[PDB]
């Protein structure tokens, strides 16, 4: 409400109110695989130009 | 005129030695008794309504709602108080008792009394019950010691 004048004598007053409001957020997992050369086995694809097959 | 302080000089000290009959003034604001559990709600003041029974008046809508003197169905709480520099009127509601001197229309201890159209008490539904006979201020000024206990028929 409007507001409230202290004037002399008074004992009621205007309010104010609160409120609140929730959001929610999802969060996914996600995973993909990949193929590769061993550690070990890459010195026997060590070529001088490259590395790798 | 009617204002509670006069606005008129006094041209001499007053003799403070009395105790007796010295608070029988348009100047005593409030109550005679009053306890710290009262409900008072300040509202813009139309007009003069102080030492008055108040009503609720409505507006075109532009301005909020005020207070001004009245009685009958109509009638909202009692005016014990008014600030001029804010045009402010200090109200009990009628759902609050309150004992003090009100303004009385130009009458016993014991007598009913109820509200009228310029908010003044007048001899009878009931609103008050006078607790002094009148006591006069001036040619037009009566005030009474009432107890008002709210609406009853």
């Amino acid at each position: 409400a409007n507001p409230t004048t202290i004037a002399n004598e008074v004992n009621t007053i205007s309010t104010i109110g609160f409120s609140s409001e929730v959001v929610r957020l999802n969060y996914l997992k996600l995973q993909y695989k990949f193929r590769h050369l061993k550690q070990t086995s890459e010195k026997f694809y060590t070529s001088d130009s490259y590395i790798g097959d | 005129a009617l204002m509670k302080n006069p606005q008129q000089d006094s041209g001499l000290l007053s003799n403070s030695i009395d105790f007796r009959d010295q608070n029988l003034i348009f100047s005593n604001s409030g109550g005679v008794c009053t306890s710290s559990k009262d409900k008072i709600e300040n509202y813009p003041a139309k007009g003069y309504p102080y030492k008055r029974g108040v009503k609720l008046s409505f507006g075109d809508g532009t301005t909020e709602l005020e207070v001004e003197a009245g009685g009958g169905d109509d009638l909202y709480g009692v005016c014990s108080d008014i600030d001029e520099f804010s045009g402010m009127a200090t109200v009990i509601p009628i759902t609050n008792n309150f004992t003090g001197y009100l303004t009385l229309k130009k009458v016993n201890p014991g007598d009913k009394l109820n509200f009228n159209q310029h908010g003044e008490l007048e001899k009878v539904s009931v609103n008050a019950i006078a607790l002094s006979k009148a006591h006069k201020l001036t040619e037009d000024l009566f005030i009474v010691l009432a107890s008002v206990f709210g609406n009853r028929a």
